[PDB]
């Protein structure tokens, strides 16, 4: 499971301020340019998990 | 029984190209 | 596996792919404990937060694979589960404490040259191989870079970090169920474990018997090989009591 930078004000369980997760029970407040983000208190939305591959044989899908 | 020994390598006297980097790093 | 480099054919013979039945999609990485039950990070199996909770009918393993994408006939075998275990005091909420999970096979695979079990460490193999600054190595078709994919298995060596050094790192609750492990920033040398990495092994080489061990589970990371920051993976050792009543009473 890799964190990664929080992309929306209302996400956690990503990165928020500088390499540290914004845990559960908070949130992320993201700044605009120029303005750092902010891990606060609140109702967060982790943020969504982030090919390609030939086809396998039928037999092991069912 | 021979877990951990590598059909390709160990069990033939063969190194991997990196593992002495590894050995290298219990002294 | 962010700056590694290709696997040499055969180099991780119980190198597990993850992977799910539909959408067919790589998922994880696992890794090849014996004949019918591989080893993977619980957070691979079961995460609330992303309504993840797969069960045996939703996967499929791929042992004996090289190409993150070709289809191997007759060299990578895909086996369904029988069953899926999950360590009962697996914390997710928090910070993916005992974050370990065994999955048994339907049946028993033949190993072959590309397909062979890894050891499992006792204690005496933890004590001589589980100190700060012994390399370890880490394989698997992961991202290689945080912000693409691999076309081959990839492979990195990574040293052991002191436990205080772990905890200054980060915020998180580190337990004495995880280790850490990258290269210092003043180091001169880089790499880390990324995304699809995860539940994949990472092992060591003793010099008392010529045997690989895994020692660690990928587990977790606050982005991926970043200067002050360490890829953390769940401690084998401590959790093989749980690994050991699992086959004992399933097996
Ligand atoms: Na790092
Ligand atoms: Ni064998």
């Amino acid at each position: 499971l890799t964190y990664t930078d929080c992309t929306e004000s209302g996400q956690n369980l990503c990165l928020c301020e500088g390499s540290n997760v914004c845990g559960q029970g908070n949130k992320c407040i993201l700044g605009s340019d120029g303005e750092k983000n902010q891990c606060v208190t609140g109702e967060g939305t982790p943020k969504p998990q982030s090919g390609d591959f030939e086809e396998i044989p039928e037999e092991y899908l069912q | 029984a021979d877990c951990g020994l590598r059909p390709l390598f160990e069990k033939k006297s063969l190194e991997d190209k990196t593992e002495r980097e590894l050995l290298e790093s219990y002294i | 596996i962010v700056e590694g480099s290709d696997a040499e054919i055969g180099m991780s013979p119980w190198q597990v792919m993850l992977f799910r039945k539909s959408p067919q999609e790589l998922l994880c990485g696992a890794s090849l404990i014996s004949d019918r039950w591989v080893l993977t990070a619980a957070h691979c199996l079961l995460y609330p937060p992303w309504d993840k909770n797969f069960t045996e009918n939703d996967l499929l393993v791929r042992i004996g694979k090289h190409s993150r994408t070709r289809y191997e006939r007759n060299i990578e075998k895909i086996s369904m589960l029988e069953k899926i275990y999950i360590h009962p005091r697996y914390n997710w909420r928090e910070n993916l404490d005992r974050d370990i999970a065994l999955m048994k096979l339907k049946k028993p695979v033949a190993f072959s040259d590309y397909i062979h079990p890894v050891c499992l460490p006792d204690r005496e193999t933890a004590a001589s191989l589980l100190q700060a600054g012994y390399k370890g190595r880490v394989t698997g078709w992961g991202n290689l870079k945080e912000t693409g994919q691999p076309s081959v298995l990839q492979v990195v060596n990574l040293p052991i970090v002191e436990r205080p050094v772990c905890k200054d790192s980060t915020r998180i609750r580190i337990t004495d169920n995880m280790f850490c492990a990258g290269y210092k920033p003043d180091e001169g040398k880089r790499g880390d474990a990324c995304e699809g990495d995860s539940g994949g092994p990472f092992v060591m080489k003793s010099p008392f018997n010529n045997r690989w061990y895994q020692m660690g589970i990928v587990s977790w990371g606050e982005g991926c090989d970043r200067d002050g920051k360490y890829g953390f993976y769940t401690h084998v050792f401590r959790l093989k009591k749980w690994i050991q009543k699992v086959i004992d009473q399933f097996g």
